[PDB]
């Protein structure tokens, strides 16, 4: 099972419209766009992000999958974003929906933001923290914090983990891979997604640190 | 009290 590159919307106007909805939502949260993990002052240094610290080890991204990742990254640099729309919903807030077809196993996005120690965010109110590294010594565990800087991944919805039919909405998955010895968080489609379909993954895919009882 | 999304480090995608 191999990672697939996304297919950008063919109409350049559709791509600019898509990128506009993301810029609009970032502005609403007073955020700066950032398509990479950032290491800021008073937070974690890039040297703390080493996948060998992950308790029980971390799967390694293959050379073939790294190539695909690099293509998608290069596509986003020149304006070929994945076909995604950030859309406000009154019951979910900002959400992300496919604005074109996304095939099973397609790379959607990396979860970016500021890398920080979990120890430093025990009190933080940010609703979009994502585990990066879970170390045996908890003072070395890292979390991605897209509160000041981030990308589209922070807007993607999660499933209700408590309802009998909530699992049926999941159409993508968040996974952590070692890339050049560092931890990285990616989102991948787990079935074919149609245009207009809202994206949902399991926020509690390893720990159970996200309350979802009230999710729609 | 800190809500955190989390993802597995093994098992692949499918
Ligand atoms: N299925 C769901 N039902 C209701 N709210 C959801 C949801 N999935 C995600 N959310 C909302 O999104 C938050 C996670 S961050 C996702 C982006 C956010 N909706 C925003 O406007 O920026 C959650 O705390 C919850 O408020």
């Amino acid at each position: 099972r191999r990672l697939l590159p996304f297919v950008s919307s063919e109409d350049p106007a559709q791509r600019l419209k898509q990128m506009g909805t993301l810029a609009s939502a970032l502005t609403e949260l007073q955020m700066e766009f950032s398509d990479d993990l950032t290491y800021s002052s008073g937070m974690a240094p890039r040297s703390a992000n080493q996948a060998r610290f992950e308790e029980g080890g971390m799967q390694v991204l293959t050379k073939e999958d790294i190539e695909t990742l690099e293509q998608c990254r290069a596509m986003c640099k020149r304006g070929d974003c994945p076909p995604l729309l950030v859309v406000f919903d009154s019951r979910e807030g900002f959400t992300v929906e496919a604005d074109g077809q996304i095939k099973d196993m397609t790379f959607i996005a990396e979860y970016t933001g500021d890398v920080d120690y979990i120890r430093n965010r025990e009190h933080d109110d940010c609703d979009s923290m994502m585990t990066l590294l879970l170390a045996k010594d908890p003072s070395k565990s890292l979390v991605i914090c897209p509160d000041k800087r981030g990308n589209i991944a922070r807007f993607i919805s999660g499933i209700n983990n408590h309802t009998l039919d909530g699992k049926k909405k999941q159409n993508c998955k968040c996974v952590r891979y070692s890339v050049n010895g560092e931890c990285r968080v990616f989102l991948v489609a787990t079935r074919d997604i149609a245009k207009g379909e809202r994206l949902y993954y399991d926020y509690n895919g390893y720990e159970h640190e996200y309350p979802t009882q009230h999710f729609v | 009290k800190a809500a955190r999304k989390s993802a597995p480090a093994t098992g692949g995608v499918k």
